[PDB]
RNA sequence: AGGAGUGGAGCCUGCGGCUUAAUUUGACUCAACACGGGAAACCUCACCCGGCCCGGACACGGACAGGAUUGACAGAUUGAUAGCUCUUUCUCGAUUCCGUGGGUGGUGGUGCAUGGCCGUUCUUAGUUGGUGGAGCGAUUUGUCUGGUUAAUUCCGAUAACGAACGAGACUCUGGCAUGCUAACUAGUUACGCGACCGGUCGGCGUAACUUCUUAGAGGGACAAGUGGCGUUCAGCCACCCGAGAUUGAGCAAUAACAGGUCUGUGAUGCCCUUAGAUGUCCGGGGCUGCACGCGCGCUACACUGACUGGCUCAGCGUGUGCCUACCCUACGCCGGCAGGCGCGGGUAACCCGUUGAACCCCAUUCGUGAUGGGGAUCGGGGAUUGCAAUUAUUCCCCAUGAACGAGGAAUUCCCAGUAAGUGCGGGUCAUAAGCUUGCGUUGAUUAAGUCCCUGCCCUUUGUACACACCGCCCGU
């Protein structure tokens, strides 16, 4: 997206790091609500999903212009996968359940 | 003494303080005689000269006022007057003259006792004011 | 950090608001059918009726767990402080959007209008309601909108009764020639005692109660004890 | 499907004729 | 009978045609024309445009692994500090680039394809079963001659009886709580604080009771009382007490429209849209035009008065905050005009506030005019929120007195704290109102009637109409 791949699984750790979170519907927002200061545009997070939901593993359920992020296993391997690493890292909210 | 019971027009009221004084009616600091429009001040001497100004004999009454216009402050002074003095002539002395009084005062008019409960009321939308509309547009 | 009494109360709405359609466009298929929220010192419980509880719930809890993992990162709540709960809808005749989700994807799944809402009708009147108005407007056939109603029991339509003793929900229908949009309003009975209908009765009608006897003896007595 | 709701509701549309013979069918015969 | 009278006079978003490509839209009978909550440097943009960028990502096939971005004192000039067919070639590595597909774009055309949405006949008083009666039947009666009512509200007549929705009832209330739970964000009176041998302060006196403002429960008003009418009934009209003998509004039926909205929407139907993307990153014009027709309204034509200023009385409210500086706003210095720093006052009846306010309370030249009614028509200057006030758009100081002598025919709107005059508040909001929505303040002779010429179609009646008179239909 003439960005680098290396953020790109960056983006797949921090999502990884939980299991759904939401994204504000706009492309002029120069960073994110959840990932503030890190470098993450909002409109190549919405490229992100745009990606998934063109794979069809992940969906959405938009509302107050605000997108609503989905994940299925088949998408939840896909993305272990690409991060090259272990399924280990489940979402830290069952370590806090 | 606090015989106070009320004494309004419209929004705005006056609380008639009365006590054994020395006969000179006071209106928040200044007399009767010295009202802001300077035309009402036979309407606040009506009542006191109707019934008689021999009646008060060592009584002091400071009425103080509080609400909007100074008109709708009158007709509510004088009513808080004429209820300190009803309730300075029930407290203690007859009735035979103070049924004489009341009749004299309540031929004379109405709005000496008895508050008027009239009030300003809402306006509607889709008009100028509560009842007057928009012109029709042909 | 305190904000005024009007602007918080604002927010409160917004916030019932936003819960509100996101859980009715996500949990439609599911029958959710309410959203309440209560708070204890530093927690808020959100507690979800809905038709279909199993298909709220999902296996191990998960889908809640995913569900507060969407609402924590929307409207402020920190992580793992949070928790979502749910109660089966006693009865099915007292929500009117409960049928509604039911009639939408009741002609989602490819069904005659009549059918659906005739099998609405007499499953309401099975559940002792006293009125239930289903207007479907649309194009039900061809390519001209005819409104319809599907009309069953006498039903209070005007005062101010109509704040409790009758259930409103419009939706909407998307099918493959267009929209179809549909009112359904549900009276509740007078069931004071018992949380069916509302508790008051109906402010306009009078009843009077049975007399009591009378004995008369014609000769007077005493009854010492 | 009840033919009953058919009949009311077709009766007067292209299929009135079938949706008679379906509400005769249903009405009497079991 | 009558009442601001808009109509008659120069200034408005928009109307309907109106100079150099964009002054453009949706709404032609009120019920479109101060309406789309509409005064626009920018996003006020629906509109020739000058194009800064793909926010075309991805199944399947690539010259398949050297396509590009972060290149900023440059000559590189059409965004220069984004190497722009730029001789030379500077920048995180298959990730933008090649095809029928699918959408982050659908404020692009049809509400005559539709959906909640309200206008709308309707805010009228209409609407419908059951059982019974009539008819072969569709149907009819009930739901009516009449009296009454705001009302299909009742009475009454009565082959109907009994009911239901609507009306009513309901709820907040306007209006008496002197009775009651009860304030230290409310408030008047037991002794001096600066003055008069007993009276008078919102810097207030030690001490302090719910009367004086808020907001609670219960009560109260019912055509209840008397008199005159009435088919003597339902009801109508007068009268004494009483705070009150019609306080005002939101809810409002069955059923329906081809009334407006696809330019309100992440609710949506084949055509242009297939990335050649009617704003989309950046953003520099556009509904910001002149000859005129009674489109809501604006200050007036004057002496019931604008006018030196004396005195002093308001009520709903709105108020420091998620990519929200900017909200109200008690003093010192300065600055007429807006505003600089501070000690602080405000999440709020604590802070402005006692909205000291504001209309009026008439001691000033004013005398029938071009000066003082009538800033409606000139050029300069301080400047606060505004990078961007170009049509001084909006915060003022000097000068500018055009037109209007209360205005034809047709003609809005108005019964009690109403019309009307009057200012403050909310909406839009760089701090913003000639508009709208609330609030106060001041405050009538307007008649307690009729249906004209206005609609509303209730009953009887005619019909060859039923797509229902925008019907049907005859003949050359």
């Amino acid at each position: 997206m003439l960005m680098p791949k290396k953020n790109r699984i960056a983006i797949y750790e921090l999502l990884f790091k939980e299991g759904v979170m939401v994204a504000k519907k706009d492309v002029h927002m120069p960073k994110h609500p959840e990932l503030a200061d890190k470098n993450v545009p909002n409109l190549h997070v919405m490229k992100a999903m745009q990606s998934l939901k063109s794979r069809g593993y992940v969906k959405e359920q938009f509302a107050w212009r605000h997108f609503y992020w989905y994940l299925t296993n088949e998408g939840i391997q896909y993305l272990r996968d690409y991060l090259h690493l272990p399924p280990e890292i489940v979402p830290a909210t069952l370590r806090r359940s | 003494q606090s015989v106070q019971v009320f004494g309004r027009k419209k929004t705005a009221t006056a609380v008639a303080h009365c006590k054994r004084g020395n006969g000179l009616i006071k209106v928040n600091g200044r007399p009767l005689e010295m009202i802001e429009p300077r035309t009402l001040q036979y309407k606040l001497l009506e009542p006191v000269l109707l019934l008689g100004k021999e009646r008060f004999a060592g009584v002091d009454i400071r009425v103080r006022v509080k609400g909007g216009g100074h008109v709708a402050q009158i007709y509510a002074i004088r009513q808080s007057i004429s209820k300190a003095l009803v309730a300075y002539y029930q407290k203690y002395v007859d009735e035979a003259s103070k049924k004489e009084i009341k009749d004299i005062l309540i031929q004379y008019d109405r709005t000496l006792l008895v508050a008027d409960p009239r009030r300003c009321e809402s306006k509607k939308f889709g008009g100028p004011g509560a009842r007057a509309r928009y012109q029709k547009s042909y | 950090v305190q904000i005024s009494k009007k602007r918080k109360f604002v927010a409160d709405g917004i916030f019932k608001a936003e819960l509100n359609e996101f859980l009715t466009r996500e949990l439609a298929e599911d029958g959710y059918s309410g959203v309440e929220v209560r708070v204890t010192p530093t927690r808020t419980e959100i507690i979800i009726l809905a038709t279909r509880t199993q298909n709220v719930l999902g296996e191990k809890g998960r889908r809640i767990r995913e569900l507060t993992a969407v609402v924590q990162k929307r409207f402020g709540f920190p992580e793992g402080s949070v928790e979502l709960y749910a109660e089966k809808v006693a009865t099915r005749g007292l929500c009117a959007i409960a049928q509604a989700e039911s009639l939408r994807y009741k002609l989602l799944g490819g069904l005659a209008v009549r059918r659906a809402c005739y099998g609405v009708l007499r499953f309401i009147m099975e559940s002792g309601a006293k009125g239930c108005e289903v207007v479907v407007s649309g194009k039900l056939r061809g390519q001209r909108a005819k409104s319809m109603k599907f009309v069953d029991g006498l039903m209070i339509h005007s005062g101010d009764p109509v704040n409790y003793y009758v259930d409103t929900a419009v939706r909407h229908v998307l099918l493959r020639q267009g929209v179809l949009g549909i009112k359904v309003k549900i009276m509740l009975p007078w069931d004071p005692t018992g949380k069916i209908g509302p508790k008051k009765p109906l402010p306009d009608h009078v009843s009077i109660v049975e007399p009591k006897d009378e004995i008369l003896p014609t000769t007077p007595i005493s009854e010492q004890k | 499907t009840d033919p009953i709701d058919d009949f009311q509701v077709n009766w007067n549309t292209k299929h009135g004729s079938g949706v008679t013979r379906e509400l005769m069918r249903e009405l009497n015969g079991g």
